[PDB]
């Protein structure tokens, strides 16, 4: 026993001293003060965080709220901020979301950056514009088979100002739902029998948010309209879970109470003074509609447009006396649609198959300079893959054509 | 004076006679859209419609305000498009004697022109697309400025002609260009020229450079790379003296000024010789009965860098000033990598043929192998006199590094910098399509 | 004058501790894409080296050594103890002191300190010097030796690397299989100094 | 009751730690000890002739038949002391108890001598059978360690064992080759005058020579390395006056 | 008619067709014969005449005399070797015992003294060819099978690896030893990276090494440089280490070796490696051509004479290679091998005119180092060189590093 | 659940795809036995070391985490050195200095920190017997390859006959040296990765 005494007391003496020289190199080498983040120029009005911390929350910490998705960690890649004077340095994400790109002005992704050292931002004021709502539902109803149209209410009568091609975030709690709550109606219970679609179920425990496209042009006041596309499981795994957003926007009927994001912005119509051609499918109605109407409407131009929508029946077809009121008085405006397998219920006598078939044999087949006319397309990954190979082999830029992927 | 040691006068048979005879009359003209570099036209023609001389033709998308305009008068024929409807050419059938005209000027008035004066009728005469800008070799902007401008008054390319021959026929008219230059510059003008003695200007920032040696030296990249380093921060814009030639009959008589020189030369040309021709005429009717019997190609330009002008590209191109024809080699020789030649050029020492000094070879148009990888053996050191490291630098080109590439000097180089390391190569790489793979990727990233 | 030279040559090249001790391949292998970054790495190695090797000897032959402290006891139990907090310590003040006061030195080469902060190379360093005995002036010349022969070896490596960019591998084999393979190839190059007794 | 939280947490964890590793370490001292006895006292007894197996025939016949001594090299007679835990290894280190020597008397690369060793005297009855004598030289990628059994009449060898030693696994490595190492019964180590006189031959030695022993094939720079220990530790410095000593008797 | 032949088949090779599993080895036999009869495609209309494979046949046609000396070589020292031990009756029960020495005297050759340089070719010949033809075989089959699975043609450069690696090895060498050692030089050195020009080592080098390490008796010692049974002899490396330039002794003649013995070759070792005169001869005309380097060369040379004069200046007692002069290090061992065909690879070697220099100083440096001061191995030509393959890179980044601050001052 | 256990072995291997562990694999492995006991002690120590970590995950000082976490590592790996001198005195000094080298063993402090910290006890138990199982996968084939084709000997036991022993084999000398493990761990991923393509990495 004379020597595991002295093993334990120099082992204690020897991990304390360790210790305790750790701690007293730390008390006297590490700053800790005061850290100002100042933006946009320089009205003194800055945020004041101490140097252990995170930017963007640093930032979403005082009224900044800037593009997010996955609550962090960089996988959609918008929170992009000017970096004046901060940290210099490129991190993995910014290879992968603003791959190379040079930013040599200093634009880097918010998420990665290191508040410890003094910060100096750059910020445009639209970030400073964005707003959280509490809006009720008006209606929520089929407009197809698998879309349903949620329409929210802005409260106090004032409205959101957004611009065509806009999308906002839709904010849902931890809850429970269970689809045969849902408001499908005799015309479009057909498939959903089929499936035996009635028998799935979800719930999260988990604050989400994903992010929804208006379809009502800015002009027209305290609406947000929106189409949603429920996201079942797949056919070939039908066991995995099914989408949790999609399916919880579903639940909700007149009465309820939703929480949205400010405008945020991407996917723009610019002016040219070119030819529109727009090509949609799917649930793309959303930002087709806000850009065919933004052009008639309020900006009242004499640009040559045109709407190619490509659906499976016409029973899928909606908002199609909308467009028609539109392209009756204003003879600088076409559409057309094209159903693939459409059933002998329907009786169609316009155009089948696929749009990119549809619109080159018909339009662009015969067109006199098909590279000088503008494309905006949303829709599914099948058909916005289709129709950019279709284009390239006409000689259309990739400035040209403006697409809007769902994320997805 | 600077004196270039490594590089390589081709031996071939055909050499012209510099003696500047008269041409065939061209009856149809073209402008070449695939030789403009990161060029997407918008069309401002149709077929069938007449035009007159510098008359837009197209325009430039990712250039705004550069217009393209017609070499001549008369009816375009036909608008030539190819995979994924690429813009190929568009013929103009030459008829009439209708042109537009533009502002004329005294000899003494042009050194004091203003500099934007002098753009806005350039680019309206479209005489614009003669220059063009070291790094990545584009038509420049039409806000931009460069402090550096160079022209070549000398061609060491084989079988090319001398312009010393051509520059004592319009004296003047050089002498009025180089001080329309003097006057669009914020720098100097290097006119870049052999021992012999040109036409001067008596302007303080014109100043003569003198060059010798064999061909690496002919070419814009070496000058700029001896006299003005070029880099992202700096560029330099290169013409030619024909160019210049040009700019001064523009602004001294109010028209555009579109003859040439070439030089119809080749192993299988009968009379080779200077012939005057106009800008964008055709090869095909322009070689018609100066060709031997037998399978040739036609080129425009060099042997080292040029266009197989075939079908809707047998047009003369926009900065080409020769045009060589040669047979094509198709034969098939039993253990002919391993028999003696001496009829066989090389810049190695393998074959018999440089031990009889003064040779001149029938080349054809044959590959003298297979496509292999690269085994360095050392030939791209003696035909680069660059401060460069080649055989790294061509690596990184070969792999697909762009930034390694930057770092070793692309940004200096052009595809006629590395048609000699292409064309001593034992692997049979081309190496002016990977480098201009490289200049797309950097031009985009950045 | 002459002891400390065959010492240097010696953990430089006759036993190098990259390739012929196959101490610190976690890093040797994951870390040698660039050669600036190997250098960076192979001189954080070489200080961190040469600054702990000289402590624990010191810290051994003081207190851990048997008879060292009181007659009788040994206390020998506690040597990886020791060491390992030792350099753990080492490592994090040094990365605190420059990161506060050098912030040149701190983006050169603490970035490279977070790794090199439990390493096989530095934990072998001291135990080796353990099994030989080594003096003072002798524990900071086989330090210094040590560190630089493992950083020629990863500059090397990441030469060989870097020329590799013009090769075809097979897809199994990108990566760590041509790595490995390769840094076999180097241990074959460096077994010339075998049968050297120096 | 943060700092306190802190040094309370590592102190009570380096307790428990240090508890556990002092109450481990202390406790096994013995058995290590004895685990590293037993290896040597097998080569021992193998090189001895005696056959055993197992840690009780091992001691059991190690304390009955073996009688370690230690042996003045200089004088070449027994020295006091408990020869049982004596380390020559480690006395030849420490400059109080070695010597350092010449490059003409270093033959076989020591480099240092201890001033006393060990040696085991193996016992039958009461009379000495043999005695086993520890040799180590200097081979071309190590330094071989050996025992050798040498007769009571002083030049017969009756067994050879290498113990240690780093040579190529099958071209020096062929010092622990039982065919090679049963060549050594027989020998004679001194001739008449008294002399080193084993010869390592290279290319075969002949059949029936007393002094001549079979050279390794592929390897004359190990083989060298065995000839220049044996020809140093037969030499004065080394076992000579302990050989001739014992030739004359008193054993 | 063998051209008309090769072009009603080539349907058969391309794709679609029935045989197009074994495109690459009709492509390897088409374009041996005939030249592919291909024209350019862009944009440089005219090409050199050089190629790859009149690069590797010039280096594979100047190791002929060095081939031929070697099999003159080896059966002149066996035959020496045999008459000094046996003679009689004895000798005729060791010459019916051996193959090698009974088929030499079937095909007209004698085993006796007095026989003409014809005999003792026809055993270095049967000595020889047994080796090369089974390292061809065993490493075409890699090659093809690695061409084939990765649907490549076949580069070149396999002519000059396994005549190399036949020649660099002592003539009593078993069989499957050299297949194994082929295989790995093919395969894990060269193959495995891509092919030709895509590796970083010597394959050749790197065959022998692993022969050197794993088989280390069958490549060492005093048994196999003479292809005679029941000879032991040293070879002069290793005479002069044990004695210096007295120990110089011909055992199977009792002749000493002088300076011209080691320069013509008269002299054991590997079979192709003894002539100094024949490999230069070729050297020579593989320098004049502009394939091999003369500054890697002369680096070699250079650091060769510094550290053997270094060694002879500063001295020593007990070691007697320090007396070895820089003109008994260039004819002794394969010291002019490597360096005139082995060290000159284009592929292993820098790629740059300033790292060139260096890097054969550097093999030079290190042979002269592994010959003096490292008492196992009596050369070190094969590690030196295989040392030094690991750094060419970094000298050529040095200098590339240097090259790029030049550009950064606007003045290059 | 068994997936915890197995999922090291083939579909995330520590020397294979997260490499970490490879300076021991690359020196224990010429004897089988060694392979074993090396196998055995990692296993041990892992699985003893997340245990415990995770015990305390909650009440350690983020400051002195490293010192904590190594206190824990090294008194288990010094009660191991200990009972491996009693018990295995023959392994124990063929382990040179890789029995003490378990602590910058890169597998134990990665599954410490990654996975301990953030679990419960039970769960951080298997994850390190799994990554064990893992680690001495590797270690066990390379052992195999290496003690048999070097010295035709598996275990100790004589499975090829030596030509100097009287047998056909000739032993294989690089085996017992230091490249071959690297061309065996090489060969090795290149069978893993051609099996399962998941793994292979991208095209640059
Ligand atoms: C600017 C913008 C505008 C958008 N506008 C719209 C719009 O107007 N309408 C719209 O509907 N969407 C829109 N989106 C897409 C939106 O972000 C969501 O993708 C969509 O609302 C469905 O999300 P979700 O919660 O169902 O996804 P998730 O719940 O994350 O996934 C749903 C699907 O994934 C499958 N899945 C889940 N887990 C797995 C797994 N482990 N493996 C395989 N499959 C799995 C489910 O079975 C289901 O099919 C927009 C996106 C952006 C960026
Ligand atoms: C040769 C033949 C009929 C078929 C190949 C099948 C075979 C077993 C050969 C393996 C050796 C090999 C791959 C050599 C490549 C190579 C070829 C084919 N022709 C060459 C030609 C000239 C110079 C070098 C090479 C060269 O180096
Ligand atoms: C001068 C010259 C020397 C060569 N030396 C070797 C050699 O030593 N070993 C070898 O395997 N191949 C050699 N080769 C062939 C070729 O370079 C070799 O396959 C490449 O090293 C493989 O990429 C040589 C080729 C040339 C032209
Ligand atoms: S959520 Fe992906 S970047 Fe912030
Ligand atoms: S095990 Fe390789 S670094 Fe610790
Ligand atoms: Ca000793």
């Amino acid at each position: 026993m004379s020597t595991i005494i002295f093993g334990v007391v120099m082992f204690t003496l020897i991990i304390l001293a360790l210790v305790l020289v750790i701690l007293f190199a730390k008390s006297k080498l590490v700053p800790t003060g005061d850290i100002t983040i100042s933006i946009n120029g320089d009205p003194e009005k800055a945020i004041v965080t101490q140097p252990g911390g995170k930017l963007l929350t640093a930032l979403a910490g005082a009224g900044v709220f800037v593009s997010s998705a996955c609550g962090g960690g960089g996988s959609c890649g918008q929170c992009r901020v000017k970096i004046k004077s901060g940290g210099g340095d490129i991190l993995p994400t910014e290879l992968d979301h603003i791959s190379k790109g040079e930013a040599r002005e200093g634009e880097r992704l918010a998420c990665q950056v290191a508040v410890k050292a003094d910060m100096d931002l750059e910020l445009p004021e639209e970030i400073f514009g964005v707003k959280k709502w509490e809006c009720t539902v008006i209606s929520n109803d089929n407009k197809a088979t698998f879309i349903k149209e949620l329409k929210l209410a802005i409260p106090d009568g004032e409205s959101v100002p957004f611009r065509a091609g806009g999308y906002i975030q839709i904010e849902a709690p931890a809850h429970h739902v269970k689809y045969a709550d849902f408001d499908v109606p005799e015309k479009y219970r057909g498939d959903w029998d089929k499936f035996n679609l009635f028998r799935y179920e979800s719930k999260v425990d988990e604050p989400i948010i994903r992010a929804y496209s208006m379809a009502n042009y800015p002009e027209e006041f305290g609406i947000i309209m929106l189409n949603v596309r429920i996201a079942t499981p797949p056919p070939n795994n039908p066991n995995v879970p099914p989408g949790q957003m999609s399916s919880y926007i579903w639940s909700l009927k007149a009465g309820d109470k939703c929480t949205i994001s400010g405008p945020f912005g991407e996917f723009f119509a610019k002016d040219t003074d070119a030819e529109m051609v727009f090509i949609g499918g799917g649930a793309g109605m959303a930002p087709m509609r806000s850009h065919i109407f933004d052009q008639l409407k309020r900006l009242k131009s004499k640009r040559k447009m045109s709407y190619w929508y490509g659906a499976r029946s016409k029973r899928e077809m909606f908002y199609v006396e909308d467009f028609d009121g539109l392209a009756a008085e204003n003879d600088n405006f076409v559409w057309h649609c094209a159903l693939s397998d459409p059933q002998p219920e329907d009786n169609w006598t316009g155009y089948t198959g696929f749009i990119h078939n549809v619109l080159y044999e018909n339009y662009l087949k015969d067109h006199e300079a098909p590279e000088d006319c503008e494309y905006y397309m949303c829709g599914p990954p099948m058909m916005n893959a289709a129709v950019i190979n279709m284009l390239k082999n006409l000689g259309v830029e990739e400035e040209n054509i403006l697409l809007d992927d769902f994320g997805g | 004076m600077i004196t270039i040691k490594k590089g390589l006068d081709l031996p071939i048979a055909g050499t012209p006679s510099q003696v500047i005879s008269d041409g065939k009359a061209i009856k149809k003209v073209a402008l070449l859209g695939e030789e403009y570099v990161g060029m997407r036209p918008t069309m401002h023609v149709r077929v069938g419609d007449e035009v007159k001389k510098a008359q837009i033709l197209f325009e430039d998308k990712k250039n705004p305000g550069v217009k393209f305009t017609s070499p001549v008068s008369g009816k375009v024929v036909e608008i030539n498009r190819g995979a994924k409807r690429v813009l190929q050419s568009v013929v103009i059938e030459v008829a009439g004697d209708d042109q537009v005209t533009f502002d004329k000027f005294e000899a003494n008035q042009l050194a004091s022109l203003n500099r934007d004066a002098i753009k806005t009728q350039l680019v309206e005469s479209g005489l614009w697309t003669a220059f063009r800008t070291r790094p990545f070799s584009k038509v420049p902007a039409i806000d931009s400025t460069s402090e550096a401008i160079f022209v070549t008054a000398m061609d060491t390319n084989p079988l090319a002609a001398e312009p010393t021959v051509v520059i004592n026929e319009q004296s003047e008219a050089f002498v009025a260009g180089l001080d329309v230059l003097s006057a669009l510059t914020t720098g100097k003008v290097y006119v870049c020229k052999k021992g012999t003695s040109l036409p001067r200007s008596q302007q303080p920032n014109v100043e003569e450079h003198v060059f010798d040696g064999p061909h690496p030296a002919g070419l814009a990249g070496t000058h700029m790379h001896f006299l003005y380093p070029v880099s992202a921060d700096h560029v330099a814009w290169s013409i030619n003296y024909q160019d210049v030639i040009a700019v001064g009959q523009l602004f001294l008589t109010g028209e555009l000024y579109t003859q040439r020189v070439v030089s119809l030369a080749g192993p299988v040309v009968n009379k080779p010789r200077l012939v005057r021709t106009v800008m964008g005429a055709s090869l095909e009717q322009l070689v018609d009965s100066e060709i031997m019997p037998g399978e040739v190609r036609i080129i425009s330009g060099s042997v080292l860098s040029g266009t197989k002008a075939t079908g809707p590209h047998a047009y003369l191109g926009r900065y080409h000033l020769q045009v060589s024809v040669l047979r094509e080699g198709r034969d098939k020789e039993l253990f002919g990598w391993a028999m003696p030649g001496k009829n066989k050029f090389s810049v190695t020492r393998s074959f018999l043929g440089h031990l009889f000094k003064g040779q001149v070879y029938n080349m054809t148009t044959t590959t003298n192998g297979s496509d292999r990888s690269m085994v360095p053996i050392g030939n791209y050191e003696k035909v680069m006199p660059l401060d460069m490291e080649p055989t790294l630098l061509l690596r990184d080109l070969c792999a697909g590094d762009s930034d390694s590439a930057v770092r070793l000097g692309a940004l200096e180089l052009d595809e006629e910098d590395l048609a000699l390391c292409t064309f001593v190569c034992p692997g049979k790489y081309e190496y002016g399509q990977l480098l201009r793979e490289c200049l797309d990727k950097i031009e985009k990233e950045g | 004058m002459e002891h400390y030279i065959s010492l240097l040559v010696k953990s430089i090249f006759i036993e190098n501790m990259a390739l012929s001790f196959f101490l610190g391949m976690c890093t040797f292998l994951a870390v040698s894409k660039k050669v600036k970054t190997s250098f960076g790495l192979g001189i954080a190695v070489i200080v961190v080296l040469t600054i702990s090797v000289p402590v624990n000897n010191l810290v051994y032959n003081l207190v851990l050594k048997p008879d060292a402290l009181v007659e009788g006891v040994d206390l020998s139990f506690l040597n990886f103890i020791t060491f390992i907090g030792v350099i753990a310590a080492l490592v994090q003040i040094l990365e605190m002191i420059l990161d506060r006061f050098f912030p040149p030195l701190y983006n050169a080469l603490g970035i490279f300190l977070p790794l090199i902060t439990v390493n096989c190379a530095i934990f072998g360093g001291v135990s080796f010097m353990v099994q030989r005995d080594y003096s003072f002036a002798e524990s900071v010349v086989y330090g210094f030796g040590s560190g630089v022969g493992w950083m020629l070896a990863i500059v090397a490596l990441a030469g060989i690397r870097e020329k590799m960019k013009y090769s075809d591998v097979p897809p199994g084999l990108r990566g760590l299989g041509i790595t490995f393979i390769t840094a076999g190839l180097m241990a074959l190059g460096f077994m010339s100094f075998s049968g050297v007794q120096l | 009751d943060s700092i306190k939280k802190t040094l309370f947490v590592v102190i009570a964890l380096s307790l428990v730690c240090s508890i556990i590793v002092s109450a481990a370490a202390v406790g096994l001292r013995d058995k290590q000890k004895e685990n590293a006895a037993l290896d040597k006292q097998s080569k021992i007894l193998q090189v001895a002739g005696i056959e055993a197996k197992g840690s009780k025939q091992i001691v059991e016949l190690f304390n009955k038949s073996i009688e370690p001594r230690l042996v003045d090299f200089n004088t070449g007679d027994f020295v006091e002391g408990d020869a049982a835990n004596y380390d020559q290894r480690k006395a030849a280190k420490e400059a109080s108890e070695s010597i350092k020597l010449t490059a003409e008397q270093d033959k076989a690369k020591i480099q240092r001598r201890a001033n006393v060793g060990v040696v085991y005297l193996v016992k039958d009855g009461d009379k000495t059978s043999k005695v086993i004598l520890p040799v180590h030289g200097n081979g071309l990628w190590s330094m071989m360690y050996a025992f050798v059994a040498v007769e009571t009449d002083g030049n017969t060898v009756s067994g050879l064992t290498y113990y240690e030693q780093g040579e190529t696994p099958g071209l020096g490595g062929e010092v622990e080759n039982p065919a090679w190492r049963a060549q050594w019964v027989g020998k004679k180590l001194f001739d008449e005058n008294h002399k080193p006189a084993i010869k390592i031959v290279k290319g075969g030695a002949p059949q029936g020579s007393e002094h001549g022993v079979d050279g390794l094939s592929g390897a004359t720079l190990t083989s060298n390395g065995v000839q220049n220990t044996f020809d140093f530790w037969l030499g004065d410095m080394g076992f000579g006056p302990f050989l001739t000593k014992v030739r004359d008797g008193g054993l | 008619g063998l051209k008309k032949f090769l072009e009603d088949i080539e349907h058969h090779f391309e794709p679609g067709g029935k045989h197009e599993k074994w495109f690459a080895l009709y492509e390897a036999a088409a374009t041996l014969f005939y030249t592919p009869g291909l024209v350019t495609k862009r944009s440089s209309h005219v090409r050199d005449s050089v190629d790859l494979k009149r690069i590797m046949i010039m280096v594979w046609l100047a190791v002929f005399p060095a081939m031929f000396w070697g099999m003159y070589n080896a059966g002149g020292q066996a035959i020496a070797a045999l008459n000094h031990l046996y003679s009689g009756d004895q000798l005729a029960a060791i010459v019916a015992g051996n193959w090698h020495y009974w088929l030499t005297e079937m095909l007209g050759g004698t085993m006796s003294s007095d026989a003409g340089w014809g005999s003792k070719m026809l055993l270095g010949a049967t000595y020889f060819l047994p080796i090369y033809a089974t390292v061809f075989i065993v490493g075409g089959f890699w090659e093809v099978l690695f061409c084939m699975v990765r649907k490549h043609e076949v580069n070149e450069g396999f002519f000059v690896t396994s005549i190399l690696f036949a020649l660099i090895v002592p003539p009593t060498l078993p069989l499957w030893q050299a297949a194994l050692g082929i295989t790995f030089g093919v395969v894990v050195a060269k193959e495995v990276f891509g092919g030709t020009g895509r590796n970083f080592l010597n394959p050749a080098l790197a065959g022998r090494a692993f022969l050197f390490f794993a088989y280390p008796a069958q490549i060492s010692g005093d048994l196999v440089w003479t292809a005679a049974d029941g000879y032991s002899g040293a070879t002069a490396l290793s005479q002069w280490a044990q004695g210096g330039a007295g120990a110089l002794i011909n055992n199977a003649t009792g002749q000493t070796i002088t300076w011209m013995d080691a320069f013509i070759g008269n002299i054991p070792g590997s079979i192709g490696e003894v002539s100094t005169l024949a490999l230069m001869i070729g050297a020579a005309f593989i320098v004049y051509m502009g394939i091999a380097s003369w500054r890697i060369i002369g680096g070699v040379m250079i650091g060769m004479i510094l550290l053997s004069t270094l060694f002879n200046v500063i001295g020593s007692d007990t070691n007697a290679m320090f007396n070895m002069p820089w003109h008994w290090h260039l004819v002794l061992g394969g010291f002019a091998f490597g360096m005139f065909f082995m060290a000159t690879d284009p592929v292993s070697a820098s790629f740059t005119n300033s790292g060139k220099w260096a890097y054969g100083i550097l093999i030079g440096v290190m042979c002269v180092l592994i010959r003096v001061v490292n008492p196992a191995y009596p050369e070190g030509m094969m590690l030196a060189i295989l040392f030094a393959n690991l750094f060419a890179p970094l000298f050529d980044h040095v200098v590339v590093e240097r090259n790029i601050k030049r550009r950064l001052a606007r003045y290059g | 659940l068994k997936k915890s256990v197995l999922a090291p072995v083939l579909d995330n291997n520590p020397i294979a795809l997260q490499v970490l562990g490879v300076c021991s694999a690359l020196a224990v492995t010429t004897k089988l036995e060694t392979a074993f006991v090396m196998t055995l002690a990692v296993m041990f120590v892992t699985a003893l070391s997340n245990f415990f970590v995770s015990l305390i995950r909650n009440h350690i000082p983020n400051s002195v985490r490293i010192i904590v976490q190594m206190a824990i590592i090294a008194s288990l790996v010094i009660v191991v050195d200990q009972i491996l001198k009693a018990y295995l005195y023959d392994i124990s000094k063929q382990l040179s200095v890789f029995v003490g080298l378990i602590i910058t063993n890169c597998i134990v402090m990665g599954r410490a920190e990654a996975f301990a910290m953030k679990s419960e006890p039970i769960p951080s138990f298997i994850d390190g017997i799994g990554n064990g199982l893992g680690y001495g996968f590797v270690l066990m084939t390379v052992g195999f390859f290496r003690e048999l084709l070097g010295s035709g000997k598996l275990f100790g036991l004589e499975v090829l006959p030596l030509i100097s022993n009287g047998g056909w084999y000739q032993p294989n000398g690089l085996m017992l040296l230091a490249p071959s493990a690297f061309f065996l761990i090489g060969f090795m991923i290149w069978a893993i990765r051609t099996f399962k393509p998941e793994q292979v990495e991208a095209k640059e």
